[PDB]
């Protein structure tokens, strides 16, 4: 697997001012023509979003005080002037090969939606659980859907994404054999199930969408569901 | 005199270019025809070099029929068809 | 990048030379086999650029089975179905 | 038509000595990596004999002293130390595109295949000859039959060839429609016959073989047929 380093791990710049992230990859995540290296931007509560895609375009409505740089494998985002809204945390992603992985995070301090997702979960150990994530059919068949979960304080981890049309799946290795993705078009909702519940199962649970090309890119997210493993 | 492998390291470069910018952009719609048409004609879906963009393009309609089954693209390579074509395989 | 035209361009000369040195070599037997993989694959026989030596590749049955005949050959040029290779068409 | 010229008309040398003959081409009979200019040695009565192969390559059997060169439109054939038995004419003749085409001709002056060919004959104006040439020492039924014209004195011209597999054949524009050529895979026996005969005719016709391959080289050739068109 290739693995992204962020640093600095936090940081605090003041309504000025320069915000300098760096994100290094294991190897290239470039081609001759892209790469393959965005960035996801996070605050509290809410699921992530993308701000730059492919190193340097940044995506509609992301302000051109946002910049991407880099190519092989060291990859810089820059914010200038930074301003109130850019108190958050920023992860880097590659999609260059499966598994899609992220970066460890960096925190920056100052000195309408698709995909419906299913209600908070309490569960035993041992159990299983069926999380969903609803769409408008019309939309849905065609879809992409991706998963990723998030552990309270920890970072982002991608567990898989399924064709909605075929039920067709891909699993990151390390949930293969504990996530399921199941996708019913005649209830346009993608499932994930989990199996042998544990601790650490406990997250927040993200669904993800493409665009209709399938470009490796997470557009559209949901709220997540809070699946909480206890006794 | 011009070299077997040289040509084939163009050409599949050329093909790899191709397969990106069908996913990567829905402008290039020829793209997608250069793509359809190797894919047609040599008789193959993708690359292992960009197996991820090729289960996209494998869903989008691209490759020729038959499969449509993820698993069966790692022996679906087009750089085998084209490396087979200037052997002469 | 790579070039559209160079590339196209490229795969013509290699064809070229592959035709020729099948016939005028008598056992250049990966000349000959790039031949019938080209004629094969891209359905075609021989070039336009080279008609003398196509006669010869065509009837020693190189080029594709049930289209045997010298007045076709004006038709069935390989340089045309390079050039729509990498134009999608 | 691409027609070759040659230079000089005639030539004589002493035993030593360099011999050096001129060929030139209204177009290029070369390709990136061939030409397609050969040399023919003829000797009163006989029939030609292929000596140099594609400009420089010379044929098994032919002596060192036999030499040839060039590219494009002027190709050069040399022969040093010249011998008694070089006295000859020699012809120039490329297979790059129909109609193949001999050039002017040079006499030197110094100071298991077999053809076999029907014998003379003598016949009226606007009658018609069939000429045959029974084959024998390679596959027959495989390869390419060429047919060349050699009026007195003149040099040779081309009139067309036929592969014997399925008689599909390749004429001379200018002997197309007169001259047809059909092949018999059971006798082993090629034919050609001329209509509307004339003193224009009249002239000796060889029958000559290509390689396995159909390589456009004329390997072994008949000892001709002599056609004499009188009243």
């Amino acid at each position: 697997d290739i693995v992204l380093t962020q640093s600095p791990a936090s940081l605090s710049v003041s309504l000025g001012q320069r915000a300098t992230i760096s994100c290094r990859a294991s190897k290239s995540v470039s081609t001759s023509i892209y790469s393959y290296m965005h960035w996801y931007q996070q605050k509290p509560g809410q699921p992530p979003k993308l701000l730059i895609k492919y190193a340097s375009y940044l995506e509609s409505g992301v302000p051109a005080r946002f910049s991407g740089s880099g190519s092989g494998t060291d990859f810089t985002l820059n914010i200038h002037p930074v301003e109130e809204e850019d108190a958050a945390t920023y992860y880097c992603e590659h999609s260059r090969e499966f598994p899609f992985t992220f970066g460890t995070g960096t925190k920056l301090e100052i000195k309408q939606v698709q995909l419906q997702q299913s209600g908070p979960e309490l569960v035993k150990p041992g159990a299983s659980v069926k999380i969903s994530c609803k769409a408008s059919g019309y939309t849905f068949s065609s879809s992409w859907m991706n998963w990723v979960k998030q552990r309270p304080g920890k970072g982002l981890e991608w567990i898989g994404r399924i064709y909605s049309g075929d039920g067709d799946a891909i699993y990151n290795g390390k949930f293969k054999g504990k996530a399921t993705l199941t996708a019913d078009k005649s209830s346009s909702t993608a499932y994930m199930q989990l199996s042998s519940l544990t601790s650490e199962d406990s997250a927040v649970y993200f669904c993800a969408r493409e665009g209709k090309t399938g470009d490796l890119l997470l557009r559209s997210w949901g709220q997540g569901s809070a699946l909480t493993v206890s006794s | 005199f011009v070299n077997k492998d040289q040509i084939a390291k163009d050409v599949k470069q050329f093909y790899d270019q191709a397969l990106q910018q069908a996913v990567v952009d829905d402008d290039a719609n020829n793209a997608k025809a250069v793509v359809k048409t190797f894919h047609e004609t040599l008789d193959c879906c993708g690359s292992s070099t960009l197996t991820a963009l090729t289960t996209s393009v494998l869903k989008n309609n691209l490759c020729p029929s038959g499969s449509n089954i993820i698993s069966n693209l790692f022996k679906e390579d087009c750089h085998q068809k084209i490396d087979d074509l200037f052997s002469g395989k």
